[PDB]
């Protein structure tokens, strides 16, 4: 055990920088394309949300 | 072959060869330490770590601000 | 339609952790690093995404905006180093 | 811009950990964008605090000791 450290500069670190195109993207699954339904909180709905959020940390 | 004498001869190995990677590991350190300016000692340590907790800080300042200024219902009016 | 989804934490590769280690000036990274760095990872973004589904909820809907993850971001710089 | 963690292995993380929280649910593509941004600017900040905690105990090799460190001088448990 307590092997030498896994050096990060070493030869071959360009295979850490290729670009994989399944991946660089997002998916379309989970996402919001129907741009309505996103409507801004309001000061009531933000505040209330806060209040709750601090009421639940408090119980934890 | 596990003997008792065999694990002897394989933990004082693992004892030198652990103080030979602490040695290079120590050198290396101070290399990059006088390598990055941070003045030696504890306290220059947080002192440092606290200053970039204050850049980070404004640094998301300013991030957090171009998001509402691009989404926010106040920027679009 | 129960779908589910689970262990994307191994989404957070061995070159992802090496990207980021590298970007922070990292030389050297122990075997257990990776690990480490997936479960302080994981805590953020629980403890960031919970509040922005909380504003999703309060807002009455269902997809979660970017001003709730502003939000989000705000009320967690007030607590995140509040030291506990 | 730069490449640390790609972006279809953190969304489905991201909505992984929601699907815990609100059962069916959307995401903005912004605001997926924001939390991988804000997460990044972390961890890479947090990978700077612990390289300077390795590198005051004479290591260059990070440990999670140092991240541990790191986050108790930055303010976090």
């Amino acid at each position: 055990e307590e092997e030498d450290g896994e050096e990060l500069i070493g030869d071959g670190m360009e295979r850490d920088y290729r670009a994989i195109p399944e991946l660089d993207a997002y998916e379309a699954e989970g996402l919001a394309l129907d741009d309505e339904d996103v409507e801004e909180l309001t000061a009531s709905q933000r505040e209330a949300a806060e209040r709750a959020m601090r009421q639940r940390d408090r119980e934890a | 072959v596990p003997s008792y004498n065999a694990f002897v001869k394989e933990s004082k190995q693992k004892m030198n060869a652990r103080k030979r990677r602490a040695q290079e590991e120590a050198k290396e350190a101070e290399m990059s330490r006088k390598e990055l300016g941070l003045d030696e000692g504890v306290d220059s340590l947080k002192a440092a770590i606290q200053s970039r907790q204050k850049d980070r800080q404004k640094e998301m300042d300013n991030f957090l601000a171009q998001m509402e200024a691009k989404y926010s219902k106040s920027s679009k009016g | 339609h129960r779908k589910v989804l689970r262990d994307n934490i191994q989404g957070i590769t061995k070159p992802a952790i090496r990207r980021l280690a590298r970007r922070g000036g990292v030389k050297r990274i122990s075997g257990l690093i990776y690990e480490e760095t997936r479960g302080v990872l994981k805590v953020f973004l629980e403890n960031v995404i919970r509040d922005a589904v909380t504003y999703t909820e309060h807002a009455k809907r269902k997809t979660v905006t970017a001003m709730d993850v502003v939000y989000a971001l705000k009320r967690q710089g007030r607590t995140l180093y509040g030291f506990g | 811009t730069e490449l640390l963690i790609r972006k279809l292995p953190f969304q489905r993380l991201v909505r992984e950990i929601a699907q815990d929280f609100k059962t069916d649910l959307r995401f903005q593509s912004a605001a997926i964008g924001a939390l991988q941004e804000a997460s990044e600017a972390y961890l890479v900040g947090l990978f700077e605090d612990t390289n300077l905690c390795a590198i005051h105990a004479k290591r260059v090799t990070i440990m999670p000791k140092d991240i541990q460190l790191a986050r108790r001088i930055r303010g976090e448990r």
